[PDB]
């Protein structure tokens, strides 16, 4: 059945609102435990299986952790938007979508970032539609032909160039090193490297020695004061 | 090259009303994922060396088009030949005339590795309509109504590209807030 | 979304501390992930499910003002699929003779999850939707008999006052 | 020998290439004082043996 | 002077650190100290916890930057421009925003009178002021209760 | 009038036996693109107080015209049209009216 | 849709000009396919007569 | 086609037209044959994709 | 597999394209002092094996 | 209930500035915020406050 945040006219007639607002995490390392949101979306699974999630450690630090209660002296998980609120958005990650179309409804609140990741856009990259032009088969003096189409298919090369604007790194005042920008960890062995799975005791043979990380690769390893 | 109405019945959680839409004979290109643009090394380099990222501009080039005829091979099977009269229809919807289905988390993306052939998804979309009760059963379908938008892409102008043909789309992103690639060393409530 | 394809995103399947996720089919449409949230709804109930009735604020049950018609971001009357639904917060632009109210048909709000008696479930069942980050919604339609403006009260701060609740435009310096 | 000896391979006939661009022109363009209406159809003219 | 905001900003926290209110009193400027992120480490069997430093924990040594050495009789000056900010309004209101209507007239708008699926609406008089329709809603309140009711 | 035909092509004649006279089996395809410009007059100015009649789209015998619909969703009896339907009236304009 | 737009927005219509373009002509040869049926190929010497 | 931009409907007969209420079986004689629609007239009849 | 597996499909050999325009020239053009007469025929020259 | 959600078309007054109020606080440079121009303890929220 449909679990998690949802809206509709009855319990049987609902849509999912997963992953929910970008202003809240749905997965993070809590201090001794991975916590996953009922509203979490998985970017594939580690084999159904263990979900693959961004580690939203920057949201957890700023009172946005999963199961954060708010007490109104009375105990509830919901926080309203308050005047003078500050929060972190869900981190961009290597596998995130880049954009979604903001629906051109009359009004909206803070739609610059789509819930599935990347940027909300009113006029996103245009859809490119392709089809093969149908070609008629022969008609004429040959008997019993009927109407036919020529069997044709198309191939080609799609080349996509995207420019991104990059901001500079913030200057660091620290004495101690910044945290390492670790590459992400795979469920077995190492990600993004072709390996021979018969050399390793990892149990991801179904990946045939090319493996995704089990976390989504999120940046934000280096940190600066407020 | 049929247009079809996508019309499931409704009767366990359903949607708020039964969905209805149209499936078209057109394919479309989906490349809406960051990992398509960066190799794992390049993404490491991005996050190691830069404080923020924003989308700026996009160019899509379709090149090396081959419309390929198929026919029976000697001894069975089929054989393929390049067609000089075959045409690939390309329609770029700069006007956003047609329902926008990109950016929905669907399993439609270009392959993550450059060694894999993209099979672009069939274009299909959902539209509004009227919920009609299916007789005595009380089960419901969304029938087309005056508001239901039936789009025929062949009614617009589009390019016919021969074998060896090339065509290019270009797009500029609006100004958008950059994603901050750097975290915080303090809790805001502990300042 | 494209109705022919399943999501590349999985959703929870087995709950608890070690949840297992499941990939979505092209047919579990009800659990399609969403990029944008629906808009806020405040007591947006019908007259059947809602002295001073409706949305109101004050120091006690006896000492209240009406907040009708409520925010422009929610309807108070529409044709639902087989039935006219009217909000407890509805205002009538006169009556058909007391009598049947005269109302805008807010069909564009009903289409975008803002219908009257829209429940939101927090897994728990409530009519209120908070304003969410990344919300989208439709305002109540302008109509032939709508007021054209109201003065925005010059208080210190406000949120989305461009449209007055009774219709037309909020103005800080309206027609004198 | 046969091309079928590789099970995931198809024979290829090495056909020609023709990098022409053409338009499918369709639609009405309205203006204050006129409309320009274009439609396109594929046509077929059959073999006539005599 | 930390124009760059390199160092954790601890000003503006309601702390008892201000310059003296009277000009006849000597300011004793506060010792600079700040909080940083870290890892919660369980203190053995006790289950009590301390936050230990972690890779994210920012240890700042101000002597590692350049700063001015000022002798006796020395002077140094800092200057700062505020960004544009909304002014605080020093003047109040002589009206309730929910009472901006003309008290002599009834509304042209009806309100519900009989409820249910087929509601009947009633026209408002000039005297049912409590059910005057409103163009604007009041602001958000969060647990805005008195000490007696909190 | 635009007249089209395929130019007949002779089959082989020569040293091959029993050939007779033949034509090559050929057919033609292409795209006919037709552009027509129409001159449009402006609408007449309306003095009426009351609205003009609606410019209703025409009615189909079953359900709605010019929309692809699923005929299994509707109790209409035009299944032979496979859910794409012409109106049963011809669509004529002249819905708006002016005095004499 | 375009006809609706015409009759909704204009008081009269008259024909003004016509252009007919024949394009993408292919004269296609036909021959027997391997295993029966026919197969089609584009002809460089085939001609479409237009009068 | 887009949906029709229908004029709104009156409780009796037609709105915004002066009519003789003795010619019609409508029950809005108290309106003396000039009638408002029972819905408020709202536009938004034509629709576009998202 | 076979192209015959789709019953409304024909095999295609991917032949060449030749966008040449030529005239079939026929008819008499009369003038006051002359006529210009043109006729066209297709001709065939057979295979001669020796 | 005592809670009012933020409604579309809300109007309100902020807490008055007073003689003893702080003048500023640093707005924490998190990703996003709502109406942080005024700090809860009084005075103005600033991203780049007096150094």
């Amino acid at each position: 059945a449909l679990t998690g945040l949802s809206t509709g006219t009855s319990q049987n007639t609902r849509i999912s609102l997963r992953p929910g607002p970008v202003s809240q995490p749905y997965h993070h390392w809590d201090t001794d435990k991975y916590v996953t949101g009922i509203n979490a979306i998985s970017h594939g699974q580690t084999t159904q299986g263990v979900g693959r999630f961004p580690n939203e450690k920057e949201q957890l630090k700023q009172l946005q952790g999963l199961n954060m209660h708010t007490y109104f002296p009375t105990d509830q998980i919901e926080r309203p938007l308050m005047v003078g609120s500050v929060w972190n958005r869900r981190a961009l990650h290597y596998e995130s979508q880049l954009w979604s179309k903001i629906p051109n409804l009359d009004d909206s609140f803070k739609t610059q970032f789509a819930a599935l990741g990347g940027w909300g856009l009113h006029q996103p990259p245009p859809q490119i539609f392709l089809k093969i032009l149908p070609q008629s088969g022969p008609i004429g003096g040959i008997k019993s032909m009927g109407i036919t189409t020529l069997v044709q298919y198309a191939v080609g090369i799609m080349t996509v160039t995207m420019t991104f604007k990059l901001g500079p790194r913030k200057a660091t005042g620290r004495w101690n090193p910044q945290p390492g920008v670790y590459p992400p960890h795979a469920a077995g062995h190492l990600p993004y490297v072709l390996y021979d799975p018969t050399a390793t005791d990892a149990k991801q043979h179904h990946r045939h020695g090319y493996e995704k990380p089990e976390e989504l690769w999120t940046a934000k390893s280096r940190v600066h004061p407020l | 090259h049929h247009y079809k109405v996508f019309s499931p019945a409704a009767s366990k959680v359903c949607t708020i009303s039964p969905i209805m839409g149209y499936s078209t004979p057109w394919r479309y290109l989906d490349f809406n994922a960051l990992n398509l643009f960066f190799s794992p090394l390049e993404f490491q380099h991005l996050i190691e060396n830069y404080g923020s990222i924003a989308p700026d501009a996009l160019t899509v080039t379709i090149s090396e088009i081959a419309v390929k005829d198929v026919t029976d091979k000697t001894g069975g099977g089929v054989q393929v030949t390049d067609s000089t009269t075959g045409r690939l229809c390309m329609l770029v919807d700069h006007e956003y005339k047609y329902p926008y289905v990109l950016g929905q988390g669907q399993d439609t993306l270009a392959p993550e590795l450059p060694i894999w052939v993209y099979f672009p998804p069939q274009y299909a979309y959902l539209t509004v309509g009227d919920v009609n009760t299916q007789g005595i059963s009380g089960d419901s379908k969304k029938l087309a109504s005056e508001e239901s938008a039936f789009y025929v892409l062949e009614h617009s102008s589009f390019q016919l590209l021969g074998t060896g043909g090339t065509a290019t789309m270009s797009y500029k992103f609006p100004p958008v807030p950059p994603e901050n690639l750097e975290g915080c060393s303090q809790h805001f409530y502990e300042m | 979304y494209n109705p022919l394809y399943g999501s590349r995103l999985g959703v929870p399947d087995t709950l608890g501390g070690d949840p297992k996720f499941r990939s979505l089919t092209h047919e579990d449409h009800a659990i399609q992930p969403q990029n944008f949230m629906p808009g806020p709804l405040v007591n947006s109930v019908s007259t059947k499910e809602g002295a001073l009735t409706g949305l109101s604020t004050g120091t006690s049950q006896n000492t209240r003002i009406s907040l009708r018609p409520g925010p422009v971001s929610q309807p108070y009357h529409h044709w639902d699929t087989d039935k006219y639904v009217t909000g407890i917060n509805a205002i009538s632009h006169g009556q058909t003779t007391q009598g049947v109210g005269r109302f805008p048909n807010e069909k564009e709000q009903l289409k975008q999850l803002q219908g009257l008696n829209m429940h939101t479930y927090f897994p728990t069942d409530q009519i209120e939707r908070p304003l969410m980050v990344g919300s989208v919604w439709n305002r109540r339609a302008l109509h032939y008999e709508s007021q054209l403006w109201s003065k925005i009260p010059n208080l210190d701060d406000s949120f989305k006052t461009q449209f007055a609740a009774l219709g037309g435009w909020g103005l800080h310096q309206p027609p004198p | 020998t046969s091309v079928n000896s590789a099970e995931a391979s198809t024979g290829a006939g090495g056909g020609g290439s023709n990098p022409v661009k053409s338009m499918w022109s369709e639609g009405a363009t309205f203006s204050a004082n006129s409309v320009t209406c274009t439609f396109s159809r594929q046509f077929l003219i059959p073999y006539d043996p005599e | 002077v930390d124009h760059e905001y390199k160092y954790p900003y601890v000003l503006g926290q309601g702390q008892d650190t201000l310059a003296p209110e009277l000009p006849i009193w000597v300011y004793f400027p506060p010792q600079y100290a700040y909080l940083t992120v870290g890892d919660v480490n369980t203190q053995g069997i006790s289950g009590d916890s301390k936050k230990l430093a972690s890779e994210e924990s920012a240890f700042y040594v101000l002597e590692h930057s350049s700063f001015q050495l000022l002798g006796t009789g020395g002077t140094a000056t800092m200057s700062y421009k505020f960004p544009p900010v909304p002014p605080e309004n020093l003047e109040g209101c002589s009206q309730h925003f929910y009472e901006m209507y003309n008290p002599l007239y009834g509304s042209r708008l009806g309100v519900p009178d009989t409820l249910g699926g087929d509601p009947k609406f009633r026209s408002l008089t000039h005297e049912d002021h409590a059910i005057q329709p409103q163009n604007f809603m009041p602001g958000p309140l969060v647990n805005s209760v008195s000490t007696k009711e909190g």
